């Protein structure tokens, strides 16, 4: 049950992706959407993020690395790697474990770090962020 | 302590029940080849017994890997794509 704040996160990241043409939506494009998702975004900054880096960062390795559709193909578009639908699954189950159902930017932020190979997941690692920095801002604010 | 997430090569395996024509088919929609390129490839495959089709991210090429696979099951043909650290 996705909030309307990361729904429309999510709707925008993906509409973006499609005017861009790129074959598909990542983790990286998730994650640069949850920059001004409120929830990701006030946990990234209570961990003292510096946001215009972080932003910077992941649009220079999106371009770099996302291929991009040819004007011929107009059979197939935007996709979501398999990556990215993981991250989604697993934020539900995470807020479900609790037995509660309100997803937000943050815990899907949280699921982020469980892809392990992913480029996003390596950016927050080295902005010095870590799961449990971001449960413990969910769970006791500071 | 910590290294960026390392690049695939994403490879076409042979076999013999696969026609040339669905593996061209698999590198021009997958890879968008031109034919001639796809072409050079297929005979590659053919004869080296396999051919790297791209390098990507390692999210990218576990997703072009899976689009493939399920592209050759649907077609029932056993062309069986990986993936390799770059």
């Amino acid at each position: 049950m996705l909030n309307q704040e990361l729904e429309l996160s999510l709707n925008m990241a993906f509409a973006r992706a499609r005017e861009h043409r790129h074959e598909f939506m990542t983790v990286e494009h998730l994650l640069l959407a949850l920059l001004s998702n409120p929830s990701a975004r006030e946990a990234l900054e209570a961990c003292s993020v510096d946001l215009v880096a972080l932003r910077q960062e992941l649009e220079a390795f999106i371009e770099q690395t996302t291929p991009v559709l040819p004007a011929s193909e107009e059979e197939r578009d935007t996709q979501p790697t398999l990556s990215f639908q993981r991250v989604l699954q697993r934020a539900v189950f995470h807020v479900q474990s609790s037995g509660r159902n309100e997803v937000t930017g943050a815990n899907v932020l949280v699921a982020i770090f469980s892809e392990q190979e992913s480029q996003a997941a390596y950016l927050l690692r080295k902005h010095e962020v870590s799961r449990l920095d971001v449960v413990n801002f969910i769970s006791h604010g500071t | 302590a910590l290294k960026p997430p390392s690049m695939y090569k994403v490879i076409l395996v042979n076999d013999d029940y696969t026609p040339m024509e669905f593996v061209i088919d698999v590198l021009q929609k997958f890879f968008s080849y031109d034919v001639e390129r796809a072409t050079q490839l297929m005979l590659a495959v053919h004869y080296q017994g396999k051919a790297i089709c791209g390098v990507f991210t390692a999210e990218v090429a576990e997703t072009k890997v899976a689009m493939v696979n399920k592209y050759a099951r649907e077609n029932e043909h056993p062309l069986l794509c990986t993936l390799e650290k770059a």
